[PDB]
């Protein structure tokens, strides 16, 4: 940021890129390393009342694997899933 | 009691497949001392693979006697290709290893184990 | 990659292996005004990869 | 229209698609009619295959065929049929529809142990 | 949602074509990188200058380890065991009996700083804030040896280390 | 021209580290001349600038 | 309070000293034996007993979320004073 | 249930058990058990013998077309009689789903290769030779491809100990990298974890 | 609460495309230059 | 929370180095992308799950 106007311009030609606008280095622009105490919020289980754990409790409620074969008609042949729907091109930037 | 083989079908295939082991590690043996500059005689190193055999001599089951002509044609194929170095082929030889008390009275004198 | 080091330090006190994201969640929120420096670094990053 | 390109690597413009789905799809049925009327692979195989191949025969486009057959390229659809070929031909060979060639070991698949 | 990098077909027109052949025989591109890294020669450089200028760092830095007292000066550990218990590299060993007050001190405390892995389970496991990882990174040694901390490096490291790392924990104990 | 203000900010930072013996000592020491605001010195001497 | 053993070696506060015929010793020498000299059961005495007017007391060291879990100490003996099990600060009602 | 438990997926559990009634009835020459777990995974336990013809069918049916092989994993699990898990892990691009086919061994049965299938088994097989001595055959070069070249003993068997039989170090003596057997300046300290109430209800075994 | 959060209004615009921006004369330009070069060396 | 950012997935044509080389250079352009959107649509709240 320091740079003369003449190499500001130099090197702004010889990269051919407008280059003080988007310096990699880093001035006053940044966070300062001292910020105000936070207040962090708490989760939706912070209730007082209605908050029973075994209404949300995930580790309960994991089940054992559903056997569906075990060795102790003119029915549609499946697939695991619906067949995976073609991608669209980026109406972005396609390259073409 | 009926299981599947790996390669043999009875102890005798076994063993003729512990033969051709045997039969290739003695001709690769002086290789192995001049190619990897051992300082061991030719004779030790032969020694040496014979005790290597001879450890597995109590071997009854064809499927163990089966996965370990795998296991000897594994390191046979290390030793032949310079995979191995020189401190892989000199494992097999013990020799910063003290000499353990092997009677009842110096295991007694050293410490607890038996 | 040397700010992008200084994000994972930032958000956990090691430049690499930080052990940050855990299962449930993540060990610790953002500090104040990383975001900001994240921004900063992303507005200009297009023009690194440019030069690349 | 003659796309230009597949898009994938290693994986040719089929000039002709339909003829070439037609020939492996009466192919597959004709392999497909070596396995005993019984077997699953066989029912699924020629359900699938039937579908495809009134598909293909009713779809004089390229494009709209495949938007319909839901494959991707028509060219690796004609890639799938062959492999779904090669596969029929080795179940012949390998007789799945057979029963159980041994029950597993009493707690073989009992989790946690 | 997808984009074809690489799937541009040259245009064929002479304009074109004698723009490659002059960029084949003239070397425009190899100028243009030139350009670029005689760009990069007019720049100011990124390098600081260690020793006397430091890389910036956060207040929840995880350097070297150290155990903090009370504001009374009692050692604030009460030989739980948590950290090492929840040690991924058991580096912490810990012997306890009670003290002639009857208080609940350690006997040994040791960090093999080899083993650590730096990660600040420890500090975050500790219920009394006692064992905690800080600012210091330039603790190389000449010796193995003098990376296997006992209780006393460690204690001597919170009395060294107390000023900063009771403002580094003043900075960041809200976001824990 | 913007050289002369160059050569201007060289030679005082030379006047700036209390002259030719400050600017070398700075100059051999620490391998950089520019000269800034003393935030401090602590009780050894280490000055913070 | 740091004391010295009759081999000069320091004593820490845990107590720990090596004996005379003890051939670890001979890793201090040319060096030092780094001993802290703040002794946490010397400086946890010389605090006042916080006189109370309660018969229950809570502790948590100091500093809200910075210092110990919050116990409660009960104030009940006057022969003895109650101390907190995390900090070892001491209680003693004041009727 | 809402915020914190996981939401189930009722439409991809229903797909793949009924793809797993498909796959199970297409095969039943090998095809032992079907599952699909909670969070509708489908796993097709088979019988060893039949590696090739599941897998090849998973691979080429218009209906499966699982072309990636994603992992192959061998478990050491000591207290079965076939000690050894193996476990492939497929991905079907076309209709995006994953697939999970087991089988079984012990030490001495050997498994038949899967390059003729997925040449990308070629390698993890192999490592399941290094690290379980799970021997498959048919495979082209079969080998060690993580442990060192003098290595005895397969480390992620169960039985294995944590810390080998043999360290390393330089002897100077005879200028050469040796080993010895391993002792430790400090033992690993095996800690008991387990608690002993029980945490999980749904799967809680029968008694004796 | 007080948390990392955003500007309300958001952040800027970012730019994440490709920018190599055609500089240089023409081909045509260039060859002419290069033949001005060498018939004033020549003359 | 990748269902939610929008971002173009770069596809080679040739199979070769160069193809993949620009993969990873759109694949960093889409990064930045992503970030953007994410810098944008931080929510507030906790940071672990409260199942504690
Ligand atoms: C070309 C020949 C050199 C001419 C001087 C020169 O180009 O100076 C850089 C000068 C400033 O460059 P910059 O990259 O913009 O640096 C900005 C800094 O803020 C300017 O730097 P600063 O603000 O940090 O000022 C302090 C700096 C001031 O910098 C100088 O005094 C530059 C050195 C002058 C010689 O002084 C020093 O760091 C002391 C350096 C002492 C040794 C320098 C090397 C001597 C070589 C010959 C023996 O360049 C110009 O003004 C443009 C080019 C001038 C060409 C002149 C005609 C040919
Ligand atoms: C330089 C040193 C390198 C060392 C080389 C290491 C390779 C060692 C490979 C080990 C392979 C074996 O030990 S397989 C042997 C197991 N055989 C058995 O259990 C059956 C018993 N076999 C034998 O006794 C063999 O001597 C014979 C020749 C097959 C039969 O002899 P018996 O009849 O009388
Ligand atoms: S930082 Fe991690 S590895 Fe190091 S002592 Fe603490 S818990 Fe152990
Ligand atoms: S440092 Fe903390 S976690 Fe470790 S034993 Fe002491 S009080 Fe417990
Ligand atoms: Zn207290």
């Amino acid at each position: 940021a320091s740079a003369t106007r003449l190499i500001q311009g130099l090197r702004n030609w010889a990269s051919g890129r407008d280059l003080q606008a988007k310096l990699q280095l880093r001035y006053q622009e940044i966070s300062k390393r001292t910020q105000p105490p936070p207040k962090l919020p708490v989760g939706p289980s912070h209730r007082l009342s209605n908050n029973y754990y075994c209404a949300r409790d995930g580790r309960r409620e994991a089940m054992p694997p559903s056997i569906v074969m075990s060795s102790q008609s003119e029915k549609k042949a499946v697939s695991p899933a619906p067949p995976i729907k073609r991608w669209e091109l980026s109406q972005d930037e396609p390259y073409l | 009691t009926s299981v599947k083989p790996i390669f043999s079908r009875d102890m005798n295939e076994a063993k003729r497949r512990v033969r051709e082991l045997y039969r290739a590690w003695y001709r690769e043996v002086p290789n192995t001392v001049h190619l990897f500059q051992l300082d061991i005689s030719v004779k030790q190193g032969r020694d040496k693979v014979r005790e290597m055999f001879k450890k597995n001599a109590h071997v009854t089951d064809p499927r163990v006697v089966d996965l370990l002509v795998i296991k000897g044609k594994m390191e046979l194929e290390e030793t032949i290709n310079v995979w191995k170095q020189r401190t892989h082929v000199m494992r097999f030889f013990h020799e910063t290893e003290a000499p353990r008390p092997k009677d009842f009275l110096s295991k007694f004198y050293v410490g607890h184990d038996p | 990659r040397e700010k992008m080091f200084e994000f994972y330090e930032r958000v956990s006190g090691a430049r690499m292996h930080a052990a940050y994201v855990r299962p449930g969640g993540v060990h610790q929120d953002l500090p104040l005004g990383l975001m900001d420096d994240i921004y900063e670094f992303s507005k200009n990053f297009s023009l690194r990869i440019d030069e690349l | 229209l003659l796309k230009k390109t597949t898009g994938l690597v290693g994986l040719a413009v089929c000039e002709t698609p339909h003829e070439r789905l037609k020939i492996l799809y009466t192919k597959i049925l004709d392999v497909l009619g070596h396995i005993p009327k019984n077997a699953a692979y066989r029912k699924y195989t020629e359900q699938i295959t039937n579908e495809k191949l009134s598909i293909v025969k009713a779809e004089p486009d390229v494009k709209k065929l495949e938007e319909q057959l839901q494959g991707g390229q028509i060219e690796e659809v004609i890639l799938q049929a062959e492999n779904e070929l090669s596969l029929a031909r080795k179940m012949i060979q390998w007789k799945p529809w057979e029963p159980l060639v041994e029950e597993p070991p009493a707690s073989q698949w009992k989790w946690p142990i | 949602t997808y984009k074809y990098v690489n799937l541009r077909e040259p245009s064929m027109d002479m304009k074109s074509v004698t723009d490659r052949a002059a960029q084949t025989l003239l070397w425009t591109e190899l100028i243009r990188g030139l350009g670029m890294t005689l760009s990069y020669l007019f720049r100011e450089p990124a390098t600081i200058n260690y020793p006397f200028e430091k890389g910036p760092l956060s207040p929840r830095f995880r350097g070297e380890h150290a155990l903090r007292r009370y504001p009374s000066g009692e050692e604030r550990c009460i030989a739980c065991k948590l950290c090492e218990a929840v040690c991924p590299a058991q580096a912490i060993t810990i012997e306890a009996e009670p003290r002639a007050d009857g208080s609940r001190r350690t006997t040994r405390y040791d960090i093999d700083m080899t083993k650590c892995i730096y990660c600040g389970f420890c500090q975050e496991a500790c219920p009394v804030d006692a064992i905690v990882e800080g600012p210091n990174f330039e603790f190389s040694t000449e010796t193995h040896e003098e990376l296997l901390y006992n209780k006393e490096k460690l204690l001597n490291n919170g009395d060294k280390w107390e000023a900063e790392i009771a403002a580094n924990i003043q900075a960041d104990y809200l976001y824990r | 021209m913007e050289l002369l203000q160059v050569l201007k900010r060289g030679l005082q930072q030379v006047s700036g580290h209390g002259g030719l013996r400050g600017y070398l000592r700075v100059l051999f020491r620490a391998n950089d001349v520019r000269v800034g605001t003393l935030v401090g010195e602590d009780k050894y001497g280490n000055k913070y600038y | 309070g740091v004391r010295t053993s009759p081999t000069g070696e320091k004593v820490t506060h845990t107590g720990q000293v090596y004996d005379d015929e003890d051939y670890r010793r001979v890793r201090f020498v040319g060096r030092q034996k780094e001993v802290n000299e703040n002794f946490a059961i010397d400086l946890i005495a010389e605090q006042p007993v916080s006189q109370v007017g309660s018969r229950v007391i809570s502790c948590d060291g100091g500093g809200g979320a910075l210092g110990h879990p919050r116990v409660y100490i009960n104030l009940d003996k006057e022969t003895k004073t109650g101390t907190c099990g995390y900090c070892g600060l001491q209680f003693r009602q004041q009727h | 249930t809402r915020p914190t438990v996981r939401p189930r997926n009722d439409v991809a559990h229903k797909q793949l058990s009924a793809f797993g009634e498909y796959v199970a009835e297409i095969l039943p020459k090998y095809v032992q058990q079907v599952q699909v777990s909670c969070f509708s995974e489908l796993e097709i336990c088979i019988h060893p013998d039949g590696v090739i013809p599941v897998l090849t069918f998973l691979r080429d049916h218009s209906n499966a077309q699982f072309k990636s092989l994603a992992d192959l994993t061998a478990v050491d699990i000591p207290t079965r009689q076939n000690r050894f898990e193996i476990v492939y892990n497929l991905l079907s691009l076309r209709f995006n789903s994953r697939i999970r086919v087991k089988t079984y061994t012990d030490e001495l049965t050997p498994v038949e290769s899967s390059v003729s299938v997925y040449k990308a088994a070629n390698w993890y097989e192999r490592e399941i030779w290094d690290m379980f001595g799970v021997f498959f055959a048919n495979h082209p070069d079969l080998r060690r491809i993580l442990t060192d070249y003098g290595f005895e003993g397969h480390p992620f068997r169960k039985d294995f100990p944590l810390s080998g039989y043999v360290e390393l170090r330089y002897d100077d003596e005879v200028k050469r990298v040796v080993a010895e057997p391993v002792e430790l300046a400090q033992e690993f300290r095996k800690f008991d974890l387990n608690s002993p109430w029980e945490a999980f209800p749904a799967y809680r075994q029968p008694p004796e | 609460v007080k948390q990392d959060m955003p500007p309300v209004g958001g952040y800027g615009p970012i730019d994440y495309k490709r920018n190599l921006p055609r500089r240089g004369l023409s081909g045509y330009s260039m060859f002419a230059v290069g033949i001005g070069a060498l018939l004033f060396g020549y003359w | 929370v990748y269902d939610q950012v929008e971002f173009d997935v770069p596809i080679g044509s040739r199979g070769d180095c160069y193809d993949r080389y620009l993969c990873r250079v759109e694949e960093m352009r889409q990064s930045i992308r992503i970030i953007s959107q994410c810098l944008n649509k931080m929510p507030p709240g906790e940071i672990k799950v409260d199942d504690a």
